[PDB]
C-alpha cells in the first residue's frame, strides 16, 4: 500500500498524530503524508479526518491544499497531500529581522482570499486560519490547509461548535459566546493574519479569552452600539498607527476586515476588489 | 445579515443544486437487491427517526443517513440481517459529520439490542467510507428548505414545521421519492405546506432562484399530497408520532388540504 512511498522526514505533529515528507519511488513526486491511527475496537475513523478528507476531496482550488489520495488499511488511514516547503509561521520567523516585502505580502493576502471565498461559496468554514496551517511553496504560491477543524456549513447557519479557532486569530463574536456565527469569522482571521505579515508580530497575543478581549478593544476601539449595534446586548460583554509600513489602502482593507460587527464585516469576495490588489504580482518568496 | 452569508448564497444554491445529481442514489436499486425491499427501507427509515429522538439529533443528521444509506444499497449487496448494520453504521457517520456531541459508538450498539457487535458497526463504518469513497457532503432536503424559508414574509412556525414533517415522511418511501431530486423534494414539501398553513403559493422570488414552477413541481407534488393524505394510515408512524409534540407545533395533526 505505501510500498511505493519512502519516508523522509518528520515535518510536524496535528490532532490525528504525524505528518511526514515521503517520496513517490515510482514517480519521484515529493509528498506530505498524514497518519490518522483508527480506533478499530474503540471510536473507529475521528469526525475530524471524516470532515477534513469529505472537504478537501470537493475543494480543487490553487489555494486550497491538495488531498491527491487516501490510502486505507484495516488499522491506519494515510493522507497523501502535495508537498508545500512550509508554513507562513516559519517564514515570518525567518522574515522577522529583514522583512516581508510588501508586493508579496499583497500576493500571499491575495490568494488567501482567492482560497477562502472557495470555501465560502462552497458552504465550508475553514475556523482554524493561522500562520501555522497556511502553506507556502518556492514559486510564491500560498495555499489553506489543515481542514480538521472544518465544517460544511447550511443556510442560514445555525449553532456549531464554539471551542474553534487558537485564542490569538478568534473573532469577538466567538468569544463573547454568540448563539450563531458564519464566515466573518474566517475573514477576522485572516485579517489577524494581514496585519502579522506586515509586523511579524501576532495582533492579538493574549494569555485568557478575557485578555483577548481587552487587546481587541484597546486597538480597534472599545466598541459601541454606533460601531457594534448588538455589541451591548452581546452575551458576554461587559463595562492609527497599528502597522507603520502599511499604506492608506492597505489600512482600509485591515479594518474592513477587523470590523467588529460581522455584518458589516468585509467578505473574502469584496476584499477581492479592495483597490489594494489593483497592481498585485507574484513575487517569489526569499528562501 | 451575515449568517444568510449573502455574498454567496447564491454560489451555494448552485453547488448544491450540482452536488445533489452527483450524490444521487439509483432510482431503480431496490430491483436490483435480490434479498431486500422498499418495505424494509421503511422500517429502517423509521428506526433511524426513533433513535434521532432518543438521542436528540439534528434533522440534517437524520437526511444524510438516509443519503448514506441509498447510495451504499445503490453499490452493494446486502442481505436482510444486515440491512441494520447498514443503517446503524450511517447514522453513527452522520453524525460524527453534522453534530457537534455524537453519541458514542457505544450507544450505536446499545439501540441494535445487540443484534451486532462493536467490531461489528465499526468494521461497518468502514466499508461504508470506502463505498462512498469519503463523500459525505450530500446536499439535503432540509438544505434547501432552510434556504427556501428566507422567502417567508413574515417568518412563519408552522409552515417551517409542516414543511420539515412532509420533508421526512419522504425519506421512508423509495417509491417514489428515489425519483426526485431533494431541491425539488423540498420545493414540493414547501408549497404543499405553505398552502395548508395560509392559503399561498410556491413564491415569485423561489422562482426565479430555482428555475421551477408548480407546473414543473406537479409530479412530486402529486405524489406527496397523497403521502400526507395516506399519513395516519402508513404502516410507519415515528415521523407523525414526532411532529405532534410542541417542538413542531403539532403539524402532523393538522388535517391536509383537499386538492
Ligand atoms: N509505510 C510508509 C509510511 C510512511 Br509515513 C512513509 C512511507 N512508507
Ligand atoms: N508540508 C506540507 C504539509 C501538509 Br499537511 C501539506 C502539504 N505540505
Ligand atoms: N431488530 C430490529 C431491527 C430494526 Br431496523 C428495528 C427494530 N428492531
Amino acid at each position: 500500500s505505501m510500498e511505493n512511498f519512502q519516508k523522509v522526514e518528520k515535518i510536524g505533529e496535528g490532532t490525528y498524530g504525524v505528518v511526514y515528507k515521503a517520496r513517490n519511488k515510482l514517480t519521484g513526486e515529493v509528498v506530505a503524508l498524514k497518519k490518522i491511527r483508527l480506533d478499530t475496537e474503540t471510536e473507529g475513523v475521528p469526525s475530524t479526518a471524516i470532515r477534513e478528507i469529505s472537504l478537501l476531496k470537493e475543494l480543487n482550488h490553487p489555494n486550497i491544499v491538495k488531498l491527491l489520495d487516501v490510502i486505507h488499511t484495516e488499522n491506519k488511514l494515510y493522507l497523501v497531500f502535495e508537498f508545500l516547503h512550509q508554513d507562513l509561521k516559519k517564514f515570518m520567523d525567518a522574515s522577522a529581522l529583514t522583512g516581508i516585502p510588501l508586493p508579496l505580502i499583497k500576493s500571499y493576502l491575495f490568494q488567501l482570499l482567492q482560497g477562502l471565498a472557495f470555501c465560502h461559496s462552497h458552504r465550508v468554514l475553514h475556523r482554524d486560519l493561522k500562520p501555522q496551517n497556511l502553506l507556502i511553496n518556492t514559486e510564491g504560491a500560498i495555499k489553506l490547509a489543515d481542514f480538521g477543524l472544518a465544517r460544511a456549513f447550511g443556510v442560514p447557519v445555525r449553532t456549531y461548535t464554539h471551542e474553534v479557532v487558537t485564542l490569538w486569530y478568534r473573532a469577538p463574536e466567538i468569544l463573547l459566546g454568540c448563539k450563531y456565527y458564519s464566515t466573518a469569522v474566517d475573514i477576522w482571521s485572516l485579517g489577524c493574519i494581514f496585519a502579522e505579515m506586515v509586523t511579524r508580530r501576532a495582533l492579538f497575543p493574549g494569555d485568557s479569552e478575557i485578555d483577548q478581549l481587552f487587546r481587541i478593544f484597546r486597538t480597534l476601539g472599545t466598541p459601541d452600539e454606533v460601531v457594534w449595534p448588538g455589541v451591548t446586548s452581546m452575551p458576554d460583554y461587559k463595562p492609527s498607527k497599528v502597522v507603520p509600513p502599511l499604506d492608506e489602502d492597505g489600512r482600509s482593507l485591515l479594518s474592513q476586515m477587523l470590523h467588529y460587527d460581522p455584518n458589516k464585516r468585509i467578505s473574502a469576495k469584496a476584499a477581492l476588489a479592495h483597490p489594494f490588489f489593483q497592481d498585485v504580482t507574484k513575487p517569489v518568496p526569499h528562501l | 445579515g451575515v449568517n444568510e452569508v449573502p455574498d454567496y448564497h447564491e454560489d451555494i444554491h448552485t453547488y448544491l443544486r450540482e452536488m445533489e445529481v452527483k450524490c444521487k442514489p439509483k432510482v431503480g436499486y431496490m430491483k436490483k437487491q435480490p434479498d431486500i425491499t422498499n418495505s424494509m427501507r421503511a422500517i429502517l427509515v423509521d428506526w433511524l427517526v426513533e433513535v434521532g429522538e432518543e438521542y436528540k439529533l439534528q434533522n440534517e443528521t437524520l437526511h444524510l443517513a438516509v443519503n448514506y444509506i441509498d447510495r451504499f444499497l445503490s453499490s452493494m449487496s446486502v442481505l436482510r440481517g444486515k440491512l441494520q448494520l447498514v443503517g446503524t453504521a450511517a447514522m453513527l457517520l452522520a453524525s460524527k459529520f453534522e453534530e457537534i456531541y455524537p453519541p458514542e459508538v457505544a450507544e450505536f450498539v446499545y439501540i441494535t439490542d445487540d443484534t451486532y457487535t462493536k467490531k461489528q458497526v465499526l468494521r461497518m463504518e468502514h466499508l461504508v467510507l470506502k463505498v462512498l469513497a469519503f463523500d459525505l457532503a450530500a446536499p439535503t432536503i432540509n438544505q434547501f428548505l432552510t434556504q427556501y424559508f428566507l422567502h417567508q414574509q413574515p417568518a412563519n412556525c408552522k409552515v417551517e414545521s409542516l414543511a420539515m414533517f412532509l420533508g421526512e415522511l419522504s425519506l421512508i418511501d423509495a417509491d417514489p421519492y428515489l425519483k426526485y431530486l431533494p431541491s425539488v423534494i423540498a420545493a414540493a414539501a414547501f408549497h404543499l405546506a405553505l398552502y395548508t398553513v395560509t392559503g399561498q403559493s410556491w413564491p415569485e422570488s423561489l422562482v426565479q432562484k430555482t428555475g421551477y414552477t408548480l407546473e414543473t413541481l406537479k409530479p412530486c407534488l402529486l405524489d406527496l399530497h397523497q403521502t400526507y393524505l395516506r399519513a395516519p394510515q402508513h404502516a410507519q408512524q415515528s415521523i407523525r408520532e414526532k411532529y405532534k409534540n410542541s417542538k413542531y407545533h403539532g403539524v402532523s395533526l393538522l388535517n391536509p388540504p383537499e386538492t
